[PDB]
């Protein structure tokens, strides 16, 4: 959606109209899209003030541009029923960019037609500041959801040495409620399954050989429970370390297992419940920020058009969609049309016409 | 075969619970008995002090009368 | 991967360890009970014997 | 060779005379002893200060293209102690030139500045006209066409203070009534090499002010002419003194060096040195010792004590 | 700029801006003046009315 | 056009001066009118109230005389 | 003879050192003498003033007679 | 060209030099000694002479 918004000296509205509407006059030999642009008539009491506002407007322009890019990123970021290449842009007030723009009007909703220029800028700035903070809080909530969800994926992921055993260990196999016999969890390579069972016996005194039994298998190792007298566990685990064996210090905990299942379901549900309304809220913020952006461009248009021409202020402008590889010619035509009207002495240094870029 | 060894251990633990609770029950009975015996000793001790009291009181009365 | 004899031996040993503790604990509880019997007994005895001692001594002074 | 015992006062005269005579060589008798130790440290430091001052003045003299000859004074070899204070007086002379230059440059800047008022008599500036093309265009774009362009030109200008170069000024100026934009153009025009010194006013009072300055400027020029005349008089005077002092100072220092090149006795305020001297010149040197010590009031025999070794 | 046509046009435009601001500001000044006229007049008048009210009360007070 | 442009500038400044001085003059007159009207308002208020008091006083003296 | 000229000068230096040290010793001696002589002078002054006092007292007794 | 006797004469000269300084220094030392002598003496005699007189004058109080 890259369009140039062009300001004209406006010496004759019927003439500027001809040079902008007529098929014989449409830019790049009528291949480029050329739509007229209008704003309500507005007056600014002091041009020097207008100048200050011009600088302010450029700054606001940058701010809201940042804001809308942030917005684009947050929508892109959720990826709820969407992807990077599908529904990349949203409608503003239900229509597309070109539609919005051509139907763009200064919104009393944004500012009184009698509102001061300063005040208009203020309204826009306050609005987007409000948008930015909304984005800050909702994005925080999004990131918090994403973070804890991945944390949970990790918990239910990985090898048997570190993975949660909630799905693996059954109350009937884990030795529960024994004062003297403690169960350690050991992970033995499949090729060494029988070996570590024998090794366990050699880890501590009074360690019962062959009690080691595999509860479940991993890709590299089997996870087995070993039952032993509590006093010997210190010797059991130490010698296990000596044999390059990792003994898992694990206790059955019914409440924790349920707690984790509850968090699993809770977090997924909140995720869905949040994204639904999150994105609807974000969608409103988007529409509002785009409308504001165009409002800003139009104000810049006001400022600029006044600054080049002063009074009277009928302002003529074009919204142009350049054709591919014809922007040089488009510029050349506009240069031919307005250069002699802009100045006898002769862009930013000099400009036959004032334009700004749209790219969304 | 590991489950039978487990059951034998569990039975041993059960016995342990019965045995310690039972020793504690005896301990409680012995304590009540201790209070009972102490009290029996006290009743006899009181009787003895009392006999001495009664002897002295009657004896003091008659000697005071002789005065 | 071993014979039933080895598990029978090891479990017999574990059971013996528990039965041993089982017996020692009850014995320990009754021995302490005997100690507390005599200690508590004496405290009670001295407390009231002394109390009546003082009671009657004062009465004796009143008598004199 | 021989051990020469010279009383201190006599010693100044003797070293002076013998050094000019040039037939004896002294050895350093105390290699472990520094100039501080030999007690010529004040003598050498003094010589060094005088030397630095002389070199400074000499440089300025050369700068002035003064035809100093330095062909006189060769045979006088003064070695009075009073020279110590007179050398400082020489420095004062040089110190004055720095002050003159200091004032002259300061004066030049005001001159460099004041001429602008005469060219002055919206605020147009004075530029070297090297970049008036971009000066004007860059100001246009500050707010284009917002104020009228003021055109000012200076013909037969004064040496530009930045480049000391005379070049006619042709300047296209933007001046604004608004404060934000005037501040803006101020920043733009000042970033450019441009001078915006005056603040023109319609009231003739400002013209009266410029007339007054023009008067002060002429007075300034007359003062510069006076400062320059003194500067010139002092510098020619220095070239005349400096040719003499080069030798005086160089020689006294050399004398001091030799005096450090000695053995300081403890029993007498006399220095004794091993001095080698050809036999051929032995009479010549004894007569020289007589002349040296004879000038001095102490009339110490100043005998060369001949020894074998 | 260089061309007299351009600089003269720029001047006409500037003067136009200067005039527009001047024109608006003077009307603004007179409007506020009228608002203050009515406001200040009333303020002082009401102040006096209250003062007279007090003279009245005193009148009322001296009799019955 | 240099001299005409300068004259044009000076004229705009002149107009501005006239516009403001005259506005200040109108403000002053409007303020004077305000004082005249307030005085008139207070005068009518005063006359009426004094008259009311007098009427009441006349009635009060009549009431007082009856006896 | 260099060594001898040096020694002779050293002897002269030695004598100079002796001469001023001896002068300082004399100074100390002279100062103590000054203090003793001063006191002796004080005693003479005292005797004279004592005499004047006694003379005055005898005259006073003689002279107060008339009054 | 000059004899060893004239060198000896130069030695005798420096000895004379030394004797002159020796004399000047001793004289300086004795003169200061006499000055310190007189200064301390005067201070002491003035101090005590004044106190004696003061004592007698005060005694004039009984005589008068």
């Amino acid at each position: 959606t890259e369009f140039w918004l062009i300001s004209a000296p406006g010496e004759k509205t019927c003439q500027q109209t001809w040079e902008k509407l007529h098929a014989a006059t449409t830019k790049n030999n009528n291949l480029a899209v050329s739509s007229k642009f209008n704003i309500p008539d507005l007056k600014v009491g002091t041009l020097d003030v207008l100048v200050g506002l011009s600088d302010e407007l450029a700054k606001l322009d940058a701010f809201v541009e940042g804001v809308v890019k942030k917005v684009a990123q947050y929508m892109a970021d959720v990826l709820e029923d969407s992807k990077d290449k599908v529904q990349e842009n949203l409608l503003a007030s239900g229509v597309d960019l070109v539609t919005y723009i051509t139907r763009f009007q200064w919104d009393m909703a944004k500012y009184p037609i009698k509102q001061s220029l300063k005040n208009i800028s203020e309204i826009i700035a306050k609005g987007v500041t409000q948008i930015d903070n909304d984005l800050k809080s909702r994005a925080s909530a999004y990131n918090n959801l994403k973070g804890n969800l991945q944390n949970l994926e990790r918990k239910n992921a990985g090898s048997l040495l570190t993975r949660s055993l909630a799905e693996i260990v059954k109350k009937d196999d884990f030795v529960l409620d024994s004062e003297y016999l403690v169960t350690l969890l050991v992970v033995v390579p499949k090729l060494n399954h029988n070996d570590w069972i024998k090794q366990y016996e050699t880890l501590a005194e009074m360690v019962v050989p062959r009690s080691s039994n595999v509860l479940s298998e991993d890709q590299d190792s089997y996870l087995c429970n070993v039952t032993l007298f509590k006093k010997a566990v210190d010797d059991f685990r130490h010698k296990a370390r000596e044999n390059k064996f990792i003994v898992r210090d694990f206790q059955y905990n019914e409440e924790e297992m349920r707690a984790d299942k509850e968090e699993m379901n809770r977090l997924s549900t909140d995720k869905k419940k949040q994204f639904g309304p999150l994105v609807r809220w974000l969608k409103v913020n988007f529409s509002e920020a785009f409308i504001a952006w165009i409002h800003i461009k139009a104000l810049r248009v006001f400022v600029e058009s006044v600054l080049r021409y002063g009074l009277p202020v009928n302002f003529q402008a074009m919204l142009l969609q350049p054709n591919k590889k014809s922007v040089k010619k488009l510029r050349e035509v506009l240069h031919e049309l307005y250069k002699h009207l802009d100045s006898s002495a002769a862009q930013q240094e000099y400009y036959p016409y004032v334009y700004y870029k749209i790219d969304c | 075969s590991q489950s039978q060894g487990i059951q034998q251990l569990l039975q041993a633990e059960k016995r342990a619970a019965e045995k310690v609770a039972d020793a504690r029950k005896r301990k409680a009975r012995r304590l009540k008995q201790a209070k009972e015996e102490a009290q029996m000793e006290v009743e006899q001790y009181r009787r003895e002090r009392e006999q001495e009291f009664q002897s002295k009181q009657q004896a003091a009365m008659g000697s005071q009368g002789n005065l | 991967a071993l014979s039933d004899a080895d598990v029978q031996k090891q479990i017999k040993h574990m059971m013996a360890f528990i039965e041993q503790e089982a017996n020692e604990k009850a014995e320990e509880i009754d021995a302490k009970a005997e100690e507390e019997f005599n200690i508590e007994k004496g405290r009670l005895v001295q407390t009231q014997r002394l109390k009546i001692m003082e009671y009657y001594e004062k009465k004796e002074k009143q008598i004199e | 060779l021989a051990q020469l015992f010279l009383q201190s006062e006599a010693a100044y005269c003797c070293v002076s005379e013998l050094e000019e005579l040039g037939k004896v060589q002294f050895r350093d008798l105390n290699p472990d002893v520094n100039v501080f130790q030999r007690k010529f440290v004040n003598e050498v430091r003094r010589c060094e200060e005088m030397d630095r001052k002389l070199r400074f003045v000499e440089k300025e003299i050369r700068k002035a293209n003064i035809p100093i000859m330095d062909t006189g004074e060769n045979p006088e070899v003064p070695f009075p102690r009073d020279m110590i204070d007179l050398e400082a007086n020489f420095e004062k002379i040089e110190n004055e030139l720095k002050e003159i230059n200091t004032n002259q440059e300061a004066l030049k800047r005001n001159f460099l500045e004041l001429t602008e008022l005469k060219f002055i008599l919206f605020v147009a500036g004075v530029i070297n006209r090297e970049r008036i093309p971009t000066f004007e265009r860059m100001l246009w774009r500050v707010c284009r066409g917002n104020v009228f362009l003021r055109q000012a030109e200076i013909e037969n200008p004064l040496e530009d203070p930045v480049t000391g170069d005379y070049v006619h000024k042709s300047v296209f100026i933007i001046f604004f009534q608004g404060d934000q934009l005037k501040n803006r153009v101020k920043k733009i025009c000042e970033g450019f090499r441009a001078s915006l010194y005056p603040c023109p006013e319609t009231p003739q009072e400002r013209k009266e002010m410029a007339s007054g300055v023009n008067t002060r400027i002429d007075d300034l020029q007359m003062v510069l002419n006076q400062t320059e005349d003194h500067r010139q008089r002092v510098l020619q005077a220095a070239a005349k003194n400096i040719r003499v002092w080069f030798i005086k100072v160089r020689k006294m220092k050399a004398i001091y060096h030799t005096l450090n090149l000695c053995n300081i006795d403890v029993t007498q305020k006399c220095l004794i040195a091993e001095v080698w001297c050809p036999v051929t010149d032995l009479d010549s040197i004894q007569f020289a010792l007589r002349r040296g010590t004879e000038h001095s009031g102490s009339t110490v025999p100043s005998i060369l004590n001949r020894m074998q070794t």
